[PDB]
């Protein structure tokens, strides 16, 4: 299957949904960052900080301009790299959770061969796996592989891929 | 805004006036307007908010607890030795180097510490003696020069002609700067 | 010479050196117990099996004690005394067993039921081995009271602390049978006498008052609504209090007059008030039941006549529906409002009283805290007040952080207390006179001289002993007419307060702790053995604790944080506070 | 933050760091405490939830000093809607169980005499609470018209003209000029108390 470098719309959605501890589908794009967590002032700024780290440059007044138009405003300058933030986040995902046998590097070639999805399609499925965090203890590698299957289905359904 | 009226008054004047207003009220309410009732200490500060012998001998093993070690060495009295063994940061000029006294006296097996005149700081001498080529000989002599100097003779015995050579460490001990009274002497160092 | 004997439940195992003379007797009863002993599982998660060696020693002690008889000397009495002495020198070295039991809860994966069973087995074996607690226990707290460093006061909880007070009574009956059983059956027989003694008590008690039947068999226990009724509940609360007092006195080795003499003062909450004054009169074990008799008598009559004064009616199903489906309590004649000023609630009750007729009007019963009051009246008129309250109070998840403080809508909680009679109201005034006849007929008197320690009123907080009239009449007046200004009663400067009353976790103790937190007063729940993760109050075990764990003082903010002065060698004065001590500069900064 | 890292590695005399306008996350706090190598950490918690965050930080880090610099909604700069007293009445008990918290009270202080009742702790006696002493004080607006500040003399004259109001009325600064100060939204819509100048 053909590769595709991850967009700024998905990487923005998973970063915003992850920090909230909410599902990738619970958070609508067509809403201001200030409408999301207007409750608290800290959470708003640590959202902006993590988006700033991952994408480098952010526009003036991000929080009051909803997510969708910000997506392409990052997309034009950004170039399909996991960056710094998402690199630490996937590293804590693999190390904090219990795939005690296989690391991130084994996770990549498992998706890459057994499905057939290359580097940019790996990043995209890892962003699905980050927003749907198991949180509770998982048994072994047999649960992890079945979870990676389901995260490849969600990536494929949202983006519009087939396996 | 109710108390902002005086323009171009020095911060010193204002905040001294605040501290002095607090002192006087506290003095009047709990100390009967008597300066003598206020307890005196060498240097005020360096105590963390988390919470009598003239000549003792302490022996560092590989097991000794470094908190209890430095507490025992420094002792209870607030003096130069107290600051010397409990101040975390000395002041090399304006720069904050970690306390090198704690580095040298770090509790490891072999070193033996002797305190002389421990109750009287003016003559207090802490001597640390280590096994130099098997024989346990004196290595460190931390004591006082003229009152406002901390002199740490760091002696080496394995010299050219047997007669060991002393290293003069000096530190100005300014107990008025209670946070980091120990300031290592750079001039002629 | 002693031969080694192994007793084990799977992984957990213990070795007891039985004298070779009595080893054959020991090789028999272990063989019996290893038969009785169930099959150990993983982690000993299943019930009725030990988790620790201490639990298995406990189960052996309990099993041996079950066979051994006190009247008839057997061959098992030597084994019982040898294994008991051995246990006393292998598990609870120094401190009393209660601190050990809690130790098993915090350290091991021991459940509370297993702890209660271990304590029950230990005491059962101790009393069966004819080794009572005669020695004056070396509890740190009461020793420090000996030196006078601690002033100790015992409070007595009222109604509405918990629901299943009888479940606690059952727990007490099972776990401390050997210590309480004697008082329990004495009280049971006393009430059996009182029900027939009263003209029409048998009319009131429709399912009788055979408490010992309900204690022995949980199946025989009537419905919970029968038990919550004041006539039955109030005396049984009394029993639970007195029983707790008995238990602690027997563990301490104190006589009820000795333990009373150790208290600087005592007070109760509503009904509890009578227990303290009954405790204020008791002297010795033989002169104990004469005090209890009077105490258990009054709370019986307080139950009966008050039930006749305002008997609870059948409430419309529509109101119950509304109350339940608007997340409120079951409509009862006492309603607790938290985080709301006295002047606010009195304004609200006045507003409701403006419309209602005098007979159906409500009035403030308990002033527990500044912002924790209880109103009493008709359960329909209380629901009517609830209705007015729900209009004002904001929804429980509404964030008003982004609204300026003044404009904010106040957010309080108003919950129906588990009671069946409106205490400290105008409704229970008529009964007062009938009870005063019930006081005199049964020769129920309280003398100024006979009360040893000062006991405090629930209204003015004055000592009862200075009163001109009958203290019995004053107590009646306090329990059914006068309101409880619980904050006004507790101006006493005591260092430690025992919650003998019912409730345990939700008892009067915790309410008082909250009320006067940070004054250095330490509240101990004497009715429940538990571990507080906050450690901001003690539990039962701290009473029997003899080590440094026994004497724990709560922080008095004024003295602990007292802003001091100091000066340097050069005489520069500093204001010495925590911050200033840290920095070595005055506790004033210019912010960023 | 990475600058301060180097400066602490180089060991310039930087005693502490204070994070204003809210409180960090637990992970960022832990990063700061045992990587920056300060002496202590300042925080300006906005409301009860922020105070609870400070407590959490002080819990996970019980050997590191932590300055809880509480300032009510009445302070200058970016101020919340929180009263100076009530949230302290509620949280003082909880705060004081942690030895490594130093509880600094600020907001609306420009003299020793009005702070003293908070240094003694007798302020709470009015509120029918036990006395609650504090660890220190901060003065924002007091030092504003000092000689050594860089504020322009005419600005100072405008500040000295500012009458100021007692605590009780401060909550009217969201409506009109109350003692020559009014509440205006920030650039990001955070309320700020500014001098009611034509601008």
């Amino acid at each position: 299957i053909a590769d595709e470098p991850v967009k700024a719309s998905l990487l923005l959605h998973v970063l915003v949904a992850h920090k909230l501890k909410k599902s990738l589908d619970s958070i609508p794009m067509s809403k201001t960052i200030k409408d999301l967590v207007g409750g608290k002032s800290t959470v708003q700024n640590e959202i902006l900080g993590d988006l700033g780290k991952e994408f480098g440059t952010t526009p003036e007044k991000p929080e009051e301009t909803p997510l969708e138009e910000l997506a392409e405003t990052f997309q034009d300058t950004f170039s399909g790299a996991l960056g710094k933030q998402s690199s630490s986040l996937l590293s804590r995902l693999i190390s904090s959770k219990m795939p005690g046998g296989f690391t991130i590097t084994v996770a990549r070639k498992y998706l890459q061969t057994r499905w057939g999805l290359p580097s940019g399609r790996q990043d995209g499925v890892l962003l699905v796996a980050l927003s749907n965090e198991p949180a509770a203890r998982l048994g072994s590698e047999a649960d992890a592989k079945a979870f990676l299957d389901s995260m490849a289905q969600k990536y494929a359904s949202i983006v519009g891929v087939d396996l | 805004a109710q108390f902002t009226k005086v323009i171009d008054e020095p911060i010193k004047s204002i905040m001294d006036g605040i501290h002095d207003g607090h002192i006087k009220k506290l003095l009047h309410q709990y100390y009967g307007d008597d300066e003598s009732k206020i307890p005196a200490v060498e240097y005020f500060g360096g105590e963390s908010p988390v919470d009598s012998e003239d000549s003792a001998v302490f022996k560092a093993t590989s097991s000794t607890d470094e908190e209890s070690w430095f507490k025992a060495l420094a002792g209870s009295e607030i003096n130069w030795r107290h600051a010397s063994f409990l101040c975390s940061f000395i002041t090399q000029d304006k720069m904050f180097v970690s306390n090198p006294i704690r580095k040298v006296f770090k509790p490891s097996q072999g070193m033996v510490v002797e305190i002389s005149n421990g109750n009287t700081s003016s003559k207090t001498v802490v001597t640390l003696s280590e096994p130099v080529q098997g024989e346990l000989k004196p290595t460190v002599i931390l004591k006082l020069l003229k009152e406002n100097i901390i002199q740490m003779e760091m002696i080496e015995n394995r010299t050219m002609d047997g007669k060991p050579v002393s290293l003069p460490l000096l530190y100005n001990f300014n107990p008025d700067n209670g946070f980091a009274p120990i300031s290592e002497v750079m001039e002629d160092r | 010479s002693t031969r080694p004997l192994t007793l084990s439940h799977g992984s957990l195992e213990h070795v007891l050196l039985v004298p070779t003379a009595s080893f054959f007797i020991a090789s028999q009863l272990q063989e019996q117990f290893n038969k009785i002993l169930p099959e150990p599982t993983e982690g000993f998660a299943a019930d009725d099996e030990p988790t620790t060696p201490a639990e298995l020693v406990g189960k052996f002690l309990g099993y041996v004690s079950s066979l051994v008889e006190p009247s008839k000397v057997g061959q098992f009495d030597q084994v019982l005394n040898l294994c008991l002495t051995e246990f006393e020198n292998c598990y609870l070295e120094g401190n009393d067993i209660h601190a050990l039991a809690a130790k098993l809860l915090q350290e091991n994966d021991t459940t509370l039921v297993k702890t209660k069973e271990l304590i029950k087995n230990y005491i059962t074996a101790r009393i069966m081995a004819k080794r009572p607690f005669d020695k004056k226990s070396n509890s740190a707290l009461f020793r420090a009271v000996g030196e006078g460093n601690a002033q100790l006061v015992a409070i007595f909880g009222g109604q509405g602390n918990t629901d299943d007070y009888f479940e606690e009574l059952r727990d007490l009956y099972q776990t401390y049978h050997v210590l309480v059983g004697d008082l329990i059956k004495f009280s049971a027989e006393t009430l059996s006498e009182l029900i027939r003694t009263t003209l029409d008590a048998e009319k009131v008690f429709t399912q009788g008052l055979n408490i010992l039947e309900w204690l022995e068999n949980p199946s025989n226990t009537p419905d919970k609504d029968y038990l919550l009724s004041i006539p039955i509940s109030c005396p049984l609360i009394g029993v639970i209090q007195l029983a707790h007092y008995v238990v602690t006195a027997k563990l301490l080795g104190f006589t009820p007059g000795e333990l009373r003499s150790y208290l600087k003062g005592a007070t109760g909450h509503s009904q509890g008030l009578v227990t303290a004054v009954a405790i204020a009169e008791t002297d010795s074990w033989e002169s104990f039941f004469v005090s209890v008799r009077k105490a258990i008598t009054v709370l019986f009559f307080i139950g009966v006549r008050c039930y006749e004064a305002y008997p609870n009616t059948s409430l419309p199903p529509s109101i119950l529906e509304d109350s339940l489906e608007n997340n409120e309590g079951v409509p009862s004649p006492m309603l607790s409002i938290s985080n709301l000023t006295q002047e606010q609630v009195q304004d609200y009750v006045n507003k409701t009283n403006s419309h209602l007729p005098a007979g159906k009007q409500v009035e403030i019963s308990l002033v527990n805290g500044a912002k924790n009051l209880v109103v009493s009246g008709p359960p329909q008129s209380l629901y009517g007040l609830n209705l007015t309250l729900r209009k004002a109070k904001a929804p429980s998840g509404l964030d008003q952080s982004r609204i300026p403080f003044s404009e904010r809508k106040l957010k309080f909680s108003n919950r129906f207390l588990p009671v069946a009679s409106p205490f400290h109201s105008h409704l229970l005034v008529p009964a007062s006179d009938l009870i005063n006849k019930d006081l005199v007929k049964n020769n129920v008197s309280f003398n100024a001289k006979d009360i040893q320690i000062p006991v405090y009123d629930t209204f003015d907080g004055s000592d009862l002993r200075v009163l001109s009239g009958s203290i019995s009449e004053r107590i009646v007046d306090c329990i059914i007419r006068l309101p409880v200004k619980w904050e006004t009663t507790t101006q006493f400067k005591a260092t430690h307060i025992l919650d003998f009353g019912p409730g345990g976790a939700s008892g009067l103790g915790v309410l008082t702790h909250r009320n006067k937190d940070g004054t250095g007063v330490r509240v101990i729940v004497a009715g429940t053995l538990d571990i507080n993760p906050d450690d901001d109050y003690g539990f039962k075990q701290e009473i029997f604790d003899v080590t440094s764990n026994g004497l724990k003082k709560n922080p008095n903010w004024l003295e602990e944080y007292h802003p001091k002065l100091i000066k340097n060698k050069s005489g520069k004065i500093f204001v010495e506070t925590k911050f200033s001590k840290l920095i070595g500069r005055p506790p004033l900064l210019v912010p960023g | 933050i990475p600058l301060i890292k180097e400066l602490r590695s180089k060991g310039y005399p930087i005693q502490f760091l204070t994070i204003g306008a809210g409180v960090p996350s637990l992970e960022v706090a832990s990063e700061y405490i045992e990587t920056l190598g300060l002496k202590y950490l300042g925080l300006k918690p906005g409301s009860i939830d922020a105070i609870s965050q400070v407590i959490n930080i002080a819990k996970a880090h019980p050997n590191f000093p932590i300055a809880l610099q509480w300032t009510g909604g009445r302070g200058g700069g970016h101020h919340s809607f929180e009263d100076a007293h009530t949230p302290m009445l509620q949280m003082y008990s909880k705060i004081r169980r942690h030895p490594n918290i130093m509880l600094i009270f600020g907001s609306g202080f420009g003299s020793a005499d009005d702070t003293y009742p908070y240094l003694t702790g007798e302020w709470s006696t009015k509120f029918d609470y036990p006395p609650m002493p504090f660890d220190g004080f901060l003065f924002g607006s007091r030092v504003m018209i000092a000689k050594e500040v860089k504020t322009s003399p005419d600005a100072k004259k405008c500040i000295a003209a500012c009458t100021g109001v007692p605590d009780d009325k401060w909550e009217q600064t969201y409506k009109k000029p109350t003692g020559g100060i009014v509440t205006v939204r920030s650039e990001m819509g955070e309320p700020i108390h500014k001098i009611a100048t034509r601008g």
